[PDB]
């Protein structure tokens, strides 16, 4: 009822009426817990961009971190560090490219690490969370590289260096699943499990062909590093579901999250972040809409919410906003953030019930990736 | 008329009576049976060519004439950059300006000179009537006019539908008759969208009505020399091809070892390739671009020799900006790359793409 | 308007983000920071890399091949912005994905995205 | 909502434009990204320096002294921009001056501008306001 | 009535019809001349700015040049190049500060001089364009240094190197009237006279006082070099005129933009660059509107045009939108430039009757800054 | 009560029984008449003060005893600064326990202990009257409770508003009764807003009841021997003054060099300034925190001696983060500083201002 701001000026008015004394410094945000989110703006490729902490509760920026063209943000799982991999230039958008990694405190924010990466060899491309990522015990940092060709970087974030770059093969994204292994996902239709040492060919092995080559996966999957679980939906709002948790890929049954009827009428999912998975509930969480087959990255309106197990439908909740962007504490009752690059504003609902709780305005210029600590 | 000097030229074309020794026509080289290449084994296999004399090897590899009647005559256009012409150095402005070369040059069919040639013509009764009809009178008594008419004929033919017949599946699937293979497709999609497309193909942009994969600039692409048939021509360790240096007039440093884009028709049965034959298969003359792209140490090495491609001969004027894209082909995509290149085979070839395979 | 409604080209406005060959742009018409449909702003490299799709073209009811390139070195332009997606397909079939900054091959190594040109390369297959 | 009336100072609501302390403030609220009303937010580093201005105070008829400090060596938050310029005077009277950038003083040589606190540091009133 | 746009999609549909070929490549701007106009976007303090480069004629963006740190545009009057004083930090907004010059051509845009200022001694203020200026001659650019103490710094453009810091007196801006000199304001209500040879303190000289404390003399005055007319208004909108054409200043009658009666219902000057002078014309045009005393710095609808030698009022223009900056092209004829801020749009105005032409849109995030070359 | 403490301490403050040859009162070097500082000229000019014995010099500058009745019992507060206390080194914990110190310094009053200073109180029949009606017939004879007593008189007497009067030009011009001179204003407008304020206000933020011009905290502002002053004291050229080091309990070396920030009450009539009465001049008091700020080849000198300041007697734990503020000050912003120091005089000094 009161808001934030109302609020501070009440406090503020008592101290003044008492005549209490407060030293002006530089606050510490929050611990980090389950509803803190982190919303990154690659402000449509602006050469530089901005992270927001918030803390999803309150509705409140906690902090912010600055970063450069298209950074890729990590999140470490248990709320221990952040960081992200980076690219500047010496003249703003012209010059001298330096990659780099930073690591930050999660409570003063300050960078613990600068860590430069040799040769420029991040990929430039609209943020895809999964083209960059942490290794569960948080002591990697994995990047992607297309140019000259698919590869993958290390980056030994507890001895802050570089380790290597690795060579794999017609690939993409990176679902790290150990200390020293990943997925990617393969052009002719596999995954590809890369196993690799601080030196030596990495051990690359592909799994079966597991969608035709006019069945589309979008660039957007969700994957719960701690469940293993890569939920990788097709543009048709069909949902491959692929357990990496054996540390070899099962794939699981297929779930449609629209029905045929709806399908017939048009509904297909649509946007950047287009699927989220809640790993307690193991439950879908789909951006849907009515839409032509060719408009798969306009925001949606509706989030289905379906039983990761049977597809079977729980919720189809109208968002009431247009939503880019979805993802979930991974608490018990799950706040859905629901994040709208049109209006910057990053939406936070009650998973249950769809409800909107509250909203964070003003995340920048096309704010597009929700990350969350999946801490519990 | 049209018809009758094209008819003409036909005959010559065949007709080894118009090389010294009487052992070779243009056929002999440009062989119709091999999208008029030379199927003969030289002393560099099939890089280089041999001479009426038996003996006489050229320097560079002998170019199909299908679809070389599309290209320009040799001119600099406005930005600069030369264009057209024949021979890898563009030193004939024209089909005409090139066909009676072959016929004097002691190192091809070698007749001493343009009254041998005529006297030549003159022998054959065929001849005084056939050039007489299109050339009037007394033709074949003035060797000047007897040498270019010959030449006129030899241009028509190769501009007649025979030699470029735009049937090949490629031109197929452009009128919709029928559809890529899927790996065709891909390699297709991968010409037109990376480096190839800014040299082979015909236009900076829109579409061209008569395609024939190559935009007729001259650029050193810094192959370097192919020692076997550098070795059989005779010219020396110490000789550089300049390319379109070469040609008389160019003067201009920045030409030095920049050859004519070759259409890319029937290129996978006109092996070995560049112009000095210097890479035999089709995969090769593809993996030799990803030299400048690719940062693993095989890109370095010539699959043929499984020893590093060499310096360039000419290690000036690279086209740097095109060939250094900051892409390397994987060999799904050099794969579908062949697989687009063998739709460029005329109809009449595809027979021939069996043993290619 | 409707986001979500079949793209609808047209053939009379390369400044709108439903100019017909625009049917798979994504960031910045670089008509609208100083270069044009096909050629970059002083200042900003033109990349060799592209990707692709087969914009119809409701002025002669041909399908054309659009071989995207970016304008790079440069801050985004900010004017024009456009995302469409007709044929689009998802970063594993790179040749038609058009989230990646396409600028490679691009002079002095310029990877920053400026706008998109929206050349023809080819009647579709 | 109408740009050229006289300012209204509240005192009910720090995160707007019209609250009573940032009579003349310029840039961004740090309450509105990780501050509060009176101190940076994590990450930045806090000005030294700071330009005055006597502020009324709806709430006591009291005018204060608000001597504005920047919290510096981020990019500008981006969130609740105002600028007030209540006593405001030009930049040879630097004092009372806020397009200048008043992060002298804060750690790390920081001078980039994210946003400005609005602490109170004395009652009085100027001759010019 | 065919938009640039419109044209654009026929010309390239006559092309494809007429199988024309053309060679993708980087366009040169046109030829600078007097309609050429340049919008400088401060963003809001945000560490990265841009420059719009626009023909005022067709109302098109010709081109962009990237900046830091609210950087200091200068536009050579002859048209031969541009510059700016600009501040960038090795992560984005935290860490290594250079402060540099660059010089760039003004039709290719690359930039031809990058000259490093030493210790970082730019003054970081919302822009102010007389805080960085070049001499008369273009060799020499002069920039304003706050701290530790007022300060001029010293460029050579030609020489390409910074030379050195003058000390100065308590004193503001910068005002060239030759390649060794130049004006200043100062806080005791002179100006400064700044002659410096190649070395030791500068000879330093100081007007009459010609203004009390309690009359406000505006940040962004307007100066035309080449009449050596230095326009400044105060807070209600009196101007002085100073003239700097003989090497010392002589105080011209002050002038009244405003009438007694017009301040009396609360007409004030307000915006950004308020003034603007055409040199021609001796011209004197003002952004003003009804507001209380302190909303000096909010957009104004309305310009007052009047005569610099009489001060009688010429025109009074409806602008149409909330204008925070004017300024005028300097040929014959000239537009009036109506940059605002909070639309991001530079209306061009017809400068005799007010009417809006064409207006240029999408400048940015925060543009407050127009310059033109005075070519004639 | 507390009337008839402070009128007891009133007539201990001028007596100078309490001093070995009667000869030195705490009103000797504490002058009433010059805002409670020592007018004696000695060897050091008036760097430091003369004790009873004609020839002992201290090595510090003695301070008003104006508003020294405001500041809080030293203390670390919960930012882990120390606050508060007496002396320039707070070596002493508040005025009660100062008072008996200046008694039984050799180099000051130089009673050999506190049976000698009560037996000059027994001396005098109006002390028997006065110290028995507020502590107890036969406080005199115990020595313990006559010197206890004493100090606790003296402080008592210190705490009154006659120490404390707040009505300088500033008291009145806060209260509304009268204005700054714009010169004035300016200088309290830089005070406030350059570093000044991080240190001589009272607070952070919010207004203070009763400024006096400090923060009651300890900065190094790495300030030179007093050469002249340090000979007359005769310590000697080693000596090193560690000012808050030497409080016993305080061993954190963070802490060597660190003096109490005065408050500036009165401080335009209370020359020489610093801890060691260095500097002469109101003026070059100011001119010195240049020496952080300014690049300009005249904030090296002491503007008293034509000669570089003088390396700081202690070179470690200078308070940079608050002396390097950027920011020099001109000398209009110097002038006008001065001017607002002067309004801080108490009202019965406006006379000494010339
Ligand atoms: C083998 C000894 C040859 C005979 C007999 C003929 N040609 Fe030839 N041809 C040969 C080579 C080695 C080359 C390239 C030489 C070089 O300097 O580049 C050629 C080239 C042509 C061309 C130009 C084709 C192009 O540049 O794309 C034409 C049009 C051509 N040849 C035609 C031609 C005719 C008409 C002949 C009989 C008169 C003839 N050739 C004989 C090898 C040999
Ligand atoms: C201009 C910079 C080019 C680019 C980019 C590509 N090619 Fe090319 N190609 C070029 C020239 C100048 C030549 C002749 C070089 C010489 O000196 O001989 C070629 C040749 C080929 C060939 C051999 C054809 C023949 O011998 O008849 C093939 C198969 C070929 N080129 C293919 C090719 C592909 C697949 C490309 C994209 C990877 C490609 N080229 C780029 C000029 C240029
Ligand atoms: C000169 C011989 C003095 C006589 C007699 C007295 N005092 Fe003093 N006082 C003197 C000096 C040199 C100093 C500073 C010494 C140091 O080491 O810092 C002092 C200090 C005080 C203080 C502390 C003031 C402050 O820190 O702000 C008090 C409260 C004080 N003096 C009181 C005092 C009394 C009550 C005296 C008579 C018993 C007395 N002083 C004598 C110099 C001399
Ligand atoms: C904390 C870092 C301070 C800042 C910033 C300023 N001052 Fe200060 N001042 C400080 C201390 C600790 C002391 C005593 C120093 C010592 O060791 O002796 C002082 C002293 C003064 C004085 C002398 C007062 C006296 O001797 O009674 C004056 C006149 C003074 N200070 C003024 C002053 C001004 C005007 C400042 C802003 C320019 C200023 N100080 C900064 C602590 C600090
Ligand atoms: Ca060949
Ligand atoms: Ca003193
Ligand atoms: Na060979
Ligand atoms: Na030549
Ligand atoms: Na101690």
């Amino acid at each position: 009822q009161e808001t934030q701001g109302q609020a501070a000026a009440r406090a503020a008015a008592a101290d003044l009426a008492a005549g209490q004394d407060d030293e002006p410094r530089i606050l510490e945000a929050p611990a980090p817990d389950a509803r803190r989110v982190y919303v990154n703006d690659p402000a449509h490729f602006a050469a530089v961009t901005q992270q927001f902490v918030i803390d999803g509760e309150a509705g409140r920026v906690i902090g912010m971190i600055d970063g450069g063209f298209l950074p890729n943000p990590v999140v470490a799982d248990d709320g221990s560090f952040i960081a992200h991999a980076s690219t500047v230039f010496s003249r703003i958008a012209r010059g001298e490219r330096t990659d780099y990694v930073e690591v930050f405190d999660p409570v003063t924010l300050l960078p613990t690490a600068d860590i430069e990466l040799p040769d420029a060899p991040r990929f430039l491309v609209g943020t895809y969370p999964w083209m960059t990522s942490l290794t569960p015990d948080g002591k990697t940092l994995l990047f992607y590289q297309f140019s000259p060709a698919p590869a993958v970087g290390v980056v030994d974030l507890e001895g802050k260096a570089f380790k290597r770059m690795l060579d794999v093969p017609d690939c993409y994204h990176i679902f790290p699943t150990a200390p020293d292994t990943f997925f990617m996902h393969c052009r002719d239709g596999s995954l590809a499990k890369v196993a690799f040492g601080t030196e030596g060919t990495p051990e690359i092995t592909h799994t079966e062909v597991f969608h035709p080559e006019d069945e589309f996966l979008i660039n957007h999957p969700a994957y719960s590093q701690k469940a293993g679980r890569l939920v990788w939906p097709t543009y048709t709002g069909k949902i491959h579901q692929i357990d990496l948790s054996s540390g070899d890929a099962k794939f699981l049954p297929a779930v449609e999250a629209l029905t045929e009827a709806e399908r017939a009428d048009g509904w297909r999912p649509g946007g950047w972040q287009q699927v989220a998975y809640h790993r307690a509930l193991d439950r879908i969480y789909l951006l849907v809409d009515q839409r032509d087959e060719w408009r798969h990255k306009t925001a949606s309106r509706f989030v289905v919410v379906l039983d990761a197990k049977t597809g079977e439908r729980l919720a189809k909740f109208e968002m009431g906003h247009e939503i880019d962007s979805i993802n979930v504490s991974q608490d018990e009752k799950p706040l859905l953030y629901a994040l709208s690059t049109g209006d910057k504003t990053l939406y936070i609902h009650d998973a249950e019930s769809g409800e909107e709780l509250r909203s964070v305005n003003q995340l920048g210029h096309g704010p597009q990736v929700i990350t969350t600590a999946d801490m519990g | 008329a049209d018809d009758a000097l094209a008819a003409l030229g036909a005959q010559l074309f065949v007709d080894p009576a118009l090389s010294r020794n009487a052992t070779q026509s243009c056929a002999t080289c440009h062989d119709p049976a091999r999208a008029f290449t030379d199927p003969r084994e030289g002393k560099a296999g099939l890089a280089v060519s041999v001479g009426d004399d038996g003996q006489s090897h050229g320097d560079r590899n002998t170019p199909t004439l299908g679809y070389a009647a599309l290209v320009p005559a040799f001119h600099r256009d406005a930005n600069g950059k030369y264009k057209g012409g024949q021979f890898w150095d563009g030193r004939a402005d024209d089909l005409k300006q090139q066909a009676g070369q072959p016929m004097l040059n002691p190192v091809e069919m070698a007749m001493p000179d343009r009254a041998a040639v005529a006297a030549r013509l003159r022998d054959d009764p065929a001849y005084r009537t056939g050039f007489e009809a299109l050339f009037g009178k007394g033709v074949l008594d003035d060797p000047e006019r007897a040498f270019d008419a010959a030449a006129e004929a030899l241009a028509a033919y190769q501009a007649t539908g025979e030699f470029s017949p735009f049937d090949s599946k490629y031109d197929r699937v452009m009128r919709g008759e029928e559809k890529f293979t899927p790996l065709e497709e891909f390699g297709y999609t991968v010409f037109i969208t990376w480096n190839c497309r800014l040299c082979h193909m015909q236009r900076k942009q829109g579409v061209a009505e008569r395609e024939t994969f190559t935009n007729f600039e001259y650029h050193n692409i810094g192959l370097p020399v192919n020692e076997t048939a550098r070795e059989a021509s005779g010219l020396g360790a110490d000789h550089v091809d300049h390319g379109l240096l070469a040609r008389p007039g160019i003067e201009d440093p920045a030409q030095s070892g920049r050859f004519k884009v070759p259409s890319l028709r029937n290129v996978a049965v006109t092996g070995p390739y560049m112009h000095n034959g210097v890479f035999t298969d089709l995969r090769t003359a593809i993996l030799f671009y990803n030299k400048y792209t690719s940062r693993r140490p095989e890109a370095k090495i010539n699959p043929e020799t499984g020893a590093p491609w060499g310096e360039p001969e000419v290690a000036r004027n690279l086209s740097l900006a095109e060939l250094q894209s900051g892409l390397m082909l994987d060999d799904g995509r050099v794969d579908a790359l062949v697989a687009f290149l063998e739709t460029l085979t005329d109809r009449r070839y595809e027979p021939l793409l069996e043993e290619s395979r | 308007t409707d986001p979500r409604a079949k793209w609808v080209p047209q053939d009379n406005d390369i400044q709108a983000c439903d100019y017909w060959r625009h049917c798979s742009i994504d960031g910045n018409i670089c008509d609208c920071s100083g270069g044009s449909l096909t050629n970059c702003p002083p200042g900003t490299k033109l990349a060799t890399a592209s990707w692709v799709a087969s914009c119809y073209n409701p002025t002669d009811g041909q399908s054309y091949l659009i071989a995207y390139r970016d304008c790079c070195g440069y801050n985004v332009s900010g004017r024009c912005p456009c995302l469409n997606t007709e044929g689009e397909l998802p970063v594993y079939r790179p040749e038609f994905a058009n989230d990646i900054i396409w600028c490679f091959g691009a002079e002095d190594d310029a990877m920053t995205y400026h706008c998109t040109i929206s050349p023809i390369v080819g009647k579709a297959s």
